[PDB]
Order: structure tokens, then C-alpha cells, then sequence
RNA sequence: AAACUUUCAGCAACGGAUCUCUUGGCUCUCGCAUCGAUGAAGAACGCAGCGAAAUGCGAUACGUAAUGUGAAUU
RNA sequence: GCGAAACCACAGCCUGGGGAACGGGCCAGG
RNA sequence: UUGAGAAGCUCAGACGAGUAGGCAGGCGUGGAGGUUUGUGACGAAGCCUUGGGCGUGAGCCUGGGUCGAACAGCCUCUAGUGCAGAUCUUGGUGGAAGUAGC
RNA sequence: UUUCAAUGGCCCGUCUUGAAACACGGACCAAGGAGUCUAGCAUCUAUGCGAGUGUUUGGGUGAUGAAAACCCAUCCGCGAAGUGGGAACGCCCUUGUGGCGUGCACCAGAGCAUAGCUGUUGGGACCCGAAAGAUGGUGAGAACCAUCUAGUAGCUGGUUCCUGCCGAAGUUUCCGGAUAGCAGAAACUCAGAUCAGUUUUAUGAGUAUGUAAAAUGAGAGUU
RNA sequence: AGCUAAAUAUUGGCGAGAGACCGAUAGCGAACAAGUAGAGUGAUCGAAAGAUGAAAAGAACUUUGAAAAGAGAGUUAAAUAGUACGUGAAAUUGCUGAAAGGGAAGCAUUGGAAAUCAGUCUUACCUGGGUGAGAUCAGUAGUCUCUCGAGACUAUGCA
């Protein structure tokens, strides 16, 4: 379920792979190559990331969150433990209904990977993140 | 729209598709080439043009994306002149600023449809034997009756 | 995004009215042919009756013996699907019915239908006679589908016709209504036409065979209630507790619009050629082909191999010491 | 690109001539001791991928055309743009009435028919 | 040569495969509750049409009476 | 006149050799 | 230049034994949902044939003959789904043999 | 297609053993004939939702086929409570520098449900092949019949289409196995780096042997 | 000491509706005669066996023979459907025709000979004039359906 093509049968994942196949081939961005590689991965190799972890990772140590978009090829779940959500711009394959509502109602924007490719076709000013693969 | 339409009709199931050993075909009436292709599909291309023959006259059928939801008014046609040089000009002027691949395909279909009308007229003037079907029951009967006779 | 805003209503005489209904959000739902097929595969097994041989029947090779691994009734006949997956497939099958191109690819003769989705008046809900039903289908030019179904009636091929499955045919339009005050009985005798309530839509009817894009005729009331049956992605469905329409992992599914956009085409490097020309199809020997030699060596033109360095004054150089050693022993 | 066949003989199953119960449809031998599987000398050949024919000339009849199965007049009209690449082949279960209609239509389209003389007579 | 032997083909036998069929089986579901000393289940013997290796009937012997349907049985 | 059954991978002339019987079946000969 | 079934098209180079075992892609059969506005008494299915063709192959298409009522391609679902062997089961038929014999 | 000429060419399947051989099975043809169904567990993949998840014990409902589809009240099951480094920014002719580092390795939940695949454990459990024994009868100790009972063969025999690609070991060590090793999959990082059935330089020890760092080839190390 | 409906079970019995079931070596042992014929003292065991045609129109009549039957006929759309009856495979058998023959044989490769088979055809294209023709041509008149002009026609003229 990797390497050449995705094993997934979703036609909309196949369209996203189509878009980033072109971007990874007709640009010199390692971001587009990295996104394409992760689009081929299985559900087990694309662990979800939480709203809390995105907020923590962006304002980490030196903080200086600014307005860089956060990209994760996977699901952005919600952390109900945290009470206040900052203003975040996140691009992800999927958002849960709780995560999407909390980002929008108090914060910024939720994007899909094709909306991100139009804003940052080279991936510039993006914070690409991963989930903890150790389950 | 078109990309989602193609992913369904082009790779899951189309009632117009005829599977062949070397190339799939499309029994759709509005296909310019008659092949199952992404560019040949009248379903998956919202801006499409084809040339069709109606009782001895050729027409250029065109559809635009803005009439996709109105099947009765989806396709519009113009009568193509009997002069082949002018028929090419009419295709050029009706398909102005369309991709050259689509104008290329309509001009190819115009040639083949003009040739088919020529050959059909030449067969009408010519005299050819009628094809008489062979009837198995009649053949069996006359074979046994002949033996007795 | 950017779908057609409103849908026109058609009276019982086949003419357009001045009233329009805003397109429900279910027609914007993702179309998932893989997901519809998988749910249809499971749902189509949920009305199967058990079969098995008698226990007393019967070596599998001996004549009048016992079959190997006799069939049993406690085989798994029914298969579970998550209720959200069933609702996703049904939403995805309603959306596919709003695309005329998917209707044509499923065999429906909708080439003369005035609009898709096709919505008629609520006076249709109170039709009493099949003559009224047929007349309406002929005014909106939807009777070409019925004629197709009637012409398609054949005898089933195989043992199926020995088992109360004598005839086969096609599927006609699917009439969806709000309240039955005559509409069901007026349309049920028309071949291929199925009538269902908008509250209990069936994926076996919305995607017959697992194939998306059934031709569906709605009444005005059924269309207006589509937003309560399904809801939206942000508003919950009224008739399904805690149900939201599925979101898509892509926003604009037209990927050619993204690839060939000014946002992307302004940063890509200059595209290389399409199918490239072959270079070095044949290897030509520079020692035989003189034209290839001049290409590789821009010096063979002025070479002058056989130069003369000797003359008639050659100083034979062999001393008597060396000659004595050579001519020794 | 004229049509070249790497082989014209069929691949007959080993020992199919010795035994009537054994059909001649090719079966890959599984016996380790069998000399045919070991590919000894003088033994019969086996289907290999090297025997495969040119992709460009694959499926092509000796006249350079590919046989396209036809069951009615709708199938013949499909070859309007491919009369130089495909030949119409009427199915065996198409009646002599439809065969006549197919043959006249194919004649106007300039489409070669492989079996245009079947089940019919002529009368000039 | 001829014979015999062998191979191939045609025709004729032999055989009953294949195909198509199906008033049968099998399986599931649904409704119902009704044997006998007022002689049951089962067995035997008769009757009359028959093909019984079947059915119906009991010396009122394919049944009689009554209610029908309404002109056959074959 | 009537009328079997067992058995049946398949053909079937010898001398030598073929190393694992080689033989009847390979090789060299009559 | 039209060569976007992007699951397509195209260019290049190298390589090719194979048991156990592993992994892909296909062929065929019975039934099911969809489809071919599919085939069929002007002849379906089957069968026969030193007719023709296609595929490396499993297989498939077709002419003629025979025949007499149904049947198939494609997408998907399903399974009692493919034989040369089992001193296999049932049936049919051989050489022995017109022999042993009565 | 039949035949002829020249050349070659053993009878298959099983078992055996080093391959054999040998011994087994095969008179012929047609039809039938062997990894199935189900309940667990684990893996991988797909799909839905996601700190949640699972409608179908049941209720509602379904006017036309109503064993389907559709809806869900209360419970309940499971789950939960220093460096290196991917990517990106700004400088640097570029390298490179500077700020910012996810995952993981060094020094802020991810699950639940369904489906498919594979492995595995049970059920007759791939098919077939030895008599048990017991219960209940029939006939006259023994015999015979019917069911438990698909009670069995550490084994015997058999086990059904094609092509393509990869491809062993056939044995160290303890001791039927844990192994290792050989052959693949996954998760990685990594050319400004390492690896080698190879040859070296010279000196260390005893022409051989060993050494650290040269030649040649190949990108390698891994879990 | 005692009674007690409902929700529950149900391979039997009286009915009923179904089926992604089997399709005559299958499915019940039994689609027909079936627990039958038959086997055994008995307990028990237990088969094989479906299809002419739309209609018997089931072959009158003449003739050979002791007869069974045959041959002339006749019915049928078909007797290549005659009750040994739909279709009619293989193994096997007989006759006829051709060819090859001396022992591993069949078989593989390459061609010859003999027999047989397949498809491939020049016909069109271009150009010129004459003669007439008609519309998608009218320094042309109307209708219909769509969205000014786009298709369909109806007259009138043939530059």
C-alpha cells in the first residue's frame, strides 16, 4: 500500500495524488515530493495529529507562531482537554467535526491539501508535521 | 464535475463501453472517434464537438458546460455546407478558440462522414446482387422431398 | 464548489413554472463509487434465504454418496455495515443522480429530459390513473426510459427461469414522493418505474447493480424535504439524529483547474518535451562511416599519416662492440 | 510493420496424442522426473514469454486488420473512423436477416467483413 | 500384388455424454391444533375401472344422501 | 449350436557396452 | 503533432535455469444485481468438422454440417467453480476369443 | 491433412534415494470426484467516524411485496480518563551560514466498527483407506442386523486452469525445539559513507600469518 | 399442600407462501412402479428407471417370408422424430475409399509429393466542357420548434 501508487480506492485521494504528481515533477520543491510520498502511505503510517499538538508544536520553545500554515497528511482530531484553541491555519487530508468547529469558531482556517497547493504550490512558509507512529 | 465523472464512467462502468482486445470502444452517438478515451468521452468533457450525419446532411454538434444540467438543450448543431472547403471553414469558425485537438477530431470525422456519403451514393447507382438468406427448414424439406422425388 | 444555485419545477403539463427550489446540500456530497459499491455489495445480501442439503443425504466421489462439506444453513447470509457508511453511500448515490452524465452512463434515456434534477409539481402526488402517470412522463419526455425498459424484457438465461425468475429487464425512472395520495398506484404498473418515499431512500434503488446515477423524478415536496433528510456538512439533519453530510478530502475536485491555474503554472519550470525524439537509434562505426568519424574527431581532416623521415643517408648504427657480443658463441 | 509470427504451430499438451482421455489443451507439466519439464533435447516445446508477438502487430489478421465482433448495425457504424485498422466479424448467432443489413452498411462505410458470405445466397 | 497389420476419411452400428427441459427434491419462513373401546394406526381380503409393482371404495364396495356447478365420462 | 473368466502402460529377433536394473525401450553391430 | 483510458503516451539501458517456498496478472464454469434501446424459428444452446483466424498460454472468435428454444458480451456479487491418475465411484465398451469349455 | 526422406527422440504419475534405479498405480471412454463452512485470536490493507466508537437483544416503521430498506429509547462491549534529523524561511556567485525542526533514535491520548487478505486454534475440518467398543434387537459359545459414529490411521494413496517475477537451505551452536544462517516484506537513514570468499605498502609476531592505512569494484549500514 | 394465560420451543400433523438451492450418476432411497421390484428363516436391506410429434396424423395398401420382419409405398415442417422414439459426444464395431508396411513405436524439426483451403483486385481520384437537374444559391415570399439566428419544412426561380 505504498511506493508507486496508493492502495486506497477513494477517487478523491487519487485526484490529490494526480495534483501532487505534477507538482513533485514540474517543481524543485522537496515539500511537494514529501507530500506525494505521504499520500501513498497506509492509514497505519499516517497517524492522526491533534489540535493540542499542532498548537504546542507551532508555539514551541521560541514560539513565534506567525502565520505559517500547518500541513499534515492525515486526520486532525480534537483535544477536548485543552480549553482555548489559538488561531491556526491547518491543511490536512481530513478534519474531525469537533476539530474543524473549534479551529473555525475561535481561530483561523481549515484547508484541504488542494487548497494548500494553490496557496503554497512550492510549500513555502509551511509547517509540515507528523503524528506519533508508535500508536 | 468532469474529473469525477471520468473516474466513474471511465474506470468503473459505462453502458456505452465495448471492451476489445487492443482498445475499448464507445457506442455513444456523440463520440467523435468511437473509442473509449479521456478526450473522446462526450460524458466526461463538458465542452465537446462532434460531426453527425442526419438523413444525408452533416451537422456540427456542440455542447458547453453551461447547458450541462439541461439535457434537452444540451447539444446545439449547425448545418455543415456541402462544399468541403466551406465545411472546414464553418468548423473553424464555430469552434473558434477551442483546443486544436478538438478541431482536429471534428475535421477528421467530417472527412470520413463525407467519404461514407460518397460511397453510399456510388452504391445506389451501381447494380449489385441481392443477398438471399438461406432458410434451414426450407433446405431440409426440399432436400428430403428431392430424394423421394 | 460553485454548483448551480436553484432547480426549476415543472407542472403536470410539462411546462416550466416560475417557482424554483434551492439545490439541497446532498447534491454537493462527495460521489464515492468505491464506497457505494462496497455498501451495495453488503446490503444486497441482506434478503437472502438460506439453502442447504438435507442432513440425512448421502464419499464425495462415490455415486449417491455424501457431498464434500455439505452446505449448511448457518452460513453467514447477512453482513453488517456501519450506519454512517450506509448513510454515506446513500448520500453519495443521491448526489450522483443529479449528474446527467452519470445517468447516461447507467443506461437511462434522459437525452430529452428538460432538467436534472427533474422536479415536478405536487399535483402529481394525487394522480389516480396510469393514464395520468403516462401522460406526465410523456410531457417531460421521461417516457423514453419506460419504452427502453419495455423493449428490454427478455427470458432469463439459465436455471433462474426455473426458479421464479422468468424475465429480466431494465430499470426506469425512480419517482420520489412525500405523501402517497395516489401516486404509488398510478405509477406502479408502468414497467421499470419504482416509487419510494423520500424518508426511506434505498441504495438498492439509488444505485442498482452498484452503479451510480439512477434517473430520479422528485415531487416538489420531496425535493424540499431533502435538506431535512440529509442536512448539510455544518447543520445536522433534522430526520437523522446527529448526522452531518460527509466532508471531502478535496475542495475543488476539478484537478485540471488546479494544475492549469495561474497560481501553479507561474512557478513550474519550463516543461520538457512530450514524447521525445530518439537519439542514437543506430550505432555507426567511425572506422567505416567516414561521416561519423568527422563528427567525433575534428582532426582526421588534416592527419597526414605517412610522412617521410628517412632518405638515402641512413647512418647504420651498430658498433663493433655490439656486433661482437651479438655474434658471440 | 508487416505481420510476423514467431511461431505458427500450436502448443500441444504432452502425451495428448497417446491418450484420448488427455486433451490437447496445454497443461504445464509438474513431474520433476518428466523430461518435458526439464526441457531435454528432442522433446516438445513449452509456452514461454519469448514466443510472444510484436505489440504493434498483435491481434492482427494476415491482412493487417484486427477482428472486431459485430452483432448489429450499431456495431458496424462504430468502425467509421477505424476502417483501416479493424475488420468487422459478424457473430455466429446473428440471423441471416441481420447479416444482410450489416453487410450493406459495412459496404458503405468501407469496412472489411471477415465472413460477409455466410448464410446468404446471391441473385444478380 | 494379394492377404493381414496400421493410419486417415465417409457411411452404418453401438453407447447414452452434452444441451435444453421439469406436476420432483432440498432449504427457509408463516398460520393452525384435529387419533382411539362411538374400535385408531397398521395388516388382510374383496369391489371396478384398469397398467399396475398405482388409485378410489367397502357387500349401499370408482361409493349412497344433501348442497351445488350445470352437460359431460373418454 | 451355445459360450466364459483371469489378465492388459505400450510395443516386442540376437551379440556386447550404457557405471544407478539399464533393457524391452539407448549406443555400436549382426 | 493532435501521442491526457495520467490507470494514458513516450524515451533509455540492463537482464531472462529453477525444486520447496513467496508474489503478481490473467483464462474458464454454475447462479445473482446492473448493463448492451444485446443475439434468436430468416434458427438459441449443444454436438461434429483434413474450413479460417486470434492469443506465449489458459482460451476465444468464426465458415460449413447437424440441430430445434433459448442464450451471451461488459461492470460487480457469489460458489457444491476447472482432473489422467486415488488397486477412485457409477455407466458403457474392448483385446483375450468365438479361446477355456458345455 | 495424409505420407515419405534426413536428424533427433524412452512411460507417464507416485514413492524411494544423492538423482535414480527399483518397487507401486494405470485395458479403454464418458460422467462424478478432494483446503469447504463456521466460531475465536493475531497480522496487514481498505472504508466510516474519531476521545470516542459500535443501528439490527429489542422498539418504531415500512399501501403493494413488508424476511428488504429506513429510523433509535435505555443499556452494554471495547478505548480513553544536549545532539542527529524530514520540511520550510532569509542571506551567501554557489557551496555554505543563520533562525525554525515534525517522526524516530540518542542525552498532549488513538481507538472502535465493518470488509477483504494471510497465518493460526477448534469444530467430521482436503478426500480416501484397519478391526474398535457400546446400546438395542434377530436367529440358533459363536453368528447376523441397526444406531452412537464423519470413534480412527504419527501413516497409505490421491488432491483439478495459464503465464510472469523472486528464490533457498539442504547446517554452525546448544539441544523434539529455541536458534543462528540462507531468501523476501515493511520502518528507516544514508554518498562531505562506507563495505568487500580480492590484491596490497611496510613492519608486528611467527615463504606463509596478522596489522592499520593504498589499489580495484560496488552506494551502504541497518531495526 | 394446590392452580394459573402471555412472552418461549417445534425435522411430526393440517395447510400456505418463498428461494442468489439441485437440475435425472444431481436434489429425498424414491421427478416413473418407490420403501416398489428384488434379497434374506428373520431382524432388516433395497434399486435401476424422466423427453416421439403441434397433432397419432402410430405407417392404409401391394408384395416376399412359417414367423419375427423386409421391400415398395404412405403421414409429417421434419421419420437425420417410427414408440430400440428430442439432441445423439467418446470408447468400441462393421463396410467402403485412399495411403503406408521390416520390430521400440507414437512423436518433434525441415521440406517434397498428393489432396484441400484461405483471403488480397482498378476503382477510384483529379481536371475540362456540354446538357438538364435542386438548396444548405435566390439584389426572393411564408409556417413550425428553440435561442436577433439556429434547425425543420412549404411555395417560386435554376442566373
Amino acid at each position: 500500500s505504498q511506493r508507486s501508487k496508493p492502495a486506497s480506492e477513494n477517487v478523491y485521494l487519487k485526484l490529490l495524488v494526480k495534483l501532487y504528481r505534477f507538482l513533485a515533477r514540474r517543481t524543485d520543491s522537496r515539500f511537494n515530493k514529501a507530500i506525494l510520498k505521504r499520500l501513498f502511505q497506509s492509514k497505519t503510517n499516517r497517524p492522526p495529529i491533534s489540535i493540542s499538538k499542532i498548537a504546542a508544536l507551532t508555539s514551541r520553545k521560541s514560539a513565534s507562531s506567525q502565520n505559517k500554515t500547518t500541513v499534515v497528511v492525515g486526520t486532525v482530531t480534537d483535544d477536548e482537554r485543552m480549553l482555548t484553541v489559538p488561531k491556526l491555519s491547518i491543511a490536512a487530508l481530513r478534519f474531525t467535526k469537533s476539530a474543524r468547529a473549534r479551529i473555525l469558531k475561535a481561530g483561523g482556517e481549515v484547508l484541504t491539501l488542494d487548497q494548500l497547493a494553490l496557496r503554497a504550490p512550492t510549500g513555502s512558509n509551511t509547517v509540515l508535521v507528523r503524528g506519533k507512529k508508535h500508536a | 464535475q468532469d474529473e469525477v465523472i471520468w473516474q466513474v464512467v471511465g474506470h468503473e462502468f459505462c453502458s456505452y463501453r465495448i471492451k476489445g482486445e487492443a482498445q475499448n470502444f464507445c457506442r455513444n452517438e456523440y463520440n467523435v472517434t468511437g473509442l473509449c478515451n479521456r478526450q473522446s468521452c462526450p460524458l466526461a468533457n463538458s465542452r465537446y464537438a462532434t460531426v453527425r450525419e442526419d438523413n444525408g446532411k452533416l451537422y456540427l454538434y456542440m455542447k458547453t458546460i453551461e447547458r450541462a444540467h439541461f439535457p434537452s438543450k444540451l447539444w446545439q448543431r449547425i448545418k455543415l455546407s456541402k462544399n468541403y472547403a466551406k465545411a472546414l471553414e464553418q468548423i473553424d469558425q464555430q469552434l473558434l478558440y477551442w483546443p486544436g485537438r478538438q478541431i482536429h477530431r471534428c475535421k477528421q470525422r467530417l472527412t470520413r462522414l463525407t467519404q461514407y456519403l460518397l460511397k453510399a451514393r456510388r452504391l445506389a447507382l451501381k447494380h449489385q446482387p441481392a443477398l438471399i438468406p438461406i432458410k434451414p427448414k426450407q433446405a431440409h424439406r426440399e432436400a428430403s422431398r428431392e430424394r423421394k422425388a | 464548489a460553485a454548483a448551480r444555485p436553484t432547480v426549476s419545477i415543472y407542472n403536470k403539463d410539462g411546462s416550466v413554472s416560475s417557482e424554483t427550489l434551492a439545490l439541497p446540500f446532498v447534491f454537493k456530497a462527495p460521489i464515492r463509487p468505491d464506497l457505494v459499491r462496497s455498501v451495495h455489495t453488503a446490503v444486497a445480501k441482506n434478503k437472502r434465504q438460506p439453502y442447504a442439503v438435507s442432513e440425512k443425504a448421502g464419499g464425495n466421489m462415490c455415486r449417491s454418496g455424501r457431498m464434500f462439506a455439505p452446505t449448511k444453513t448457518w452460513r453467514k447470509w447477512h453482513v453488517k455495515v456501519n450506519q454512517n457508511e450506509k448513510r454515506y453511500a446513500i448520500a453519495s448515490a443521491v448526489a450522483a443522480s443529479g449528474v446527467p452524465s452519470l445517468l447516461l452512463a447507467r443506461g437511462h434515456r434522459i437525452e430529452e429530459i428538460p432538467e436534472v434534477p427533474l422536479v415536478v409539481d405536487d399535483a402529481v402526488q394525487s394522480f389516480q390513473k396510469t393514464k395520468e402517470a403516462v401522460a406526465l412522463l410523456k410531457e417531460i419526455k421521461a417516457y423514453r426510459d419506460v419504452i427502453k425498459v419495455a423493449n428490454s424484457r427478455k427470458l432469463r438465461a439459465g436455471k433462474g427461469k426455473l426458479r421464479n425468475r422468468r424475465h429480466v429487464q431494465r430499470r426506469g425512472p425512480l419517482v420520489v414522493f412525500n405523501e402517497d395520495t395516489g401516486i404509488v398506484k398510478a405509477f406502479r404498473n408502468i414497467p421499470g418505474v419504482e416509487i419510494v418515499n423520500v424518508r426511506r431512500l434505498n441504495l438498492l434503488q439509488l444505485a442498482p447493480g452498484g452503479h451510480l446515477g439512477r434517473f430520479v423524478i422528485w415531487t416538489k415536496s420531496a425535493f424540499g424535504l431533502l435538506d431535512s433528510v440529509f442536512g448539510s456538512t455544518t447543520e445536522v439533519a433534522q430526520l437523522k439524529k446527529n448526522y452531518f453530510l460527509p466532508e471531502n478530502i478535496i475542495s475543488n475536485a476539478d484537478v485540471t483547474r488546479l494544475i492549469n491555474s495561474d497560481e501553479i503554472q507561474s512557478i513550474v519550470k519550463a516543461a520538457g518535451p512530450s514524447r521525445v525524439k530518439r537519439a542514437h537509434v543506430q550505432k555507426k562505426n567511425p572506422l567505416k562511416n567516414k561521416a561519423v568519424l568527422s563528427r567525433l574527431n575534428p582532426y582526421a581532416k588534416a592527419y597526414k599519416a605517412n610522412v617521410k623521415i628517412n632518405s638515402e643517408k641512413t647512418p647504420k648504427a651498430a658498433g663493433e662492440k655490439f656486433l661482437s657480443v651479438l655474434h658471440e658463441n | 510493420v508487416n505481420i510476423i509470427k514467431k511461431r505458427t504451430k500450436p502448443f500441444k499438451r504432452h502425451q495428448s496424442d497417446r491418450f484420448k482421455r488427455v486433451g490437447e489443451s496445454w497443461r504445464k507439466p509438474r513431474g520433476i522426473d518428466s523430461c518435458v519439464r526439464r526441457r531435454f533435447r528432442g522433446t516438445i516445446s513449452m509456452p514461454k514469454i519469448g514466443y510472444g508477438n510484436n505489440k504493434k502487430t498483435r491481434y492482427c489478421m494476415p491482412n493487417g486488420l484486427k477482428a472486431f465482433l459485430v452483432r448489429n448495425v450499431s456495431d458496424v457504424e462504430l468502425l467509421l473512423m477505424h476502417n483501416k485498422t479493424y475488420a468487422a466479424e459478424i457473430a455466429g448467432n446473428v440471423s441471416a436477416r441481420k447479416r444482410v443489413e450489416i453487410v450493406e452498411k459495412a459496404r458503405a462505410l468501407g469496412v472489411k467483413v471477415t465472413n460477409a458470405g455466410a448464410k446468404v445466397r446471391s441473385q444478380e
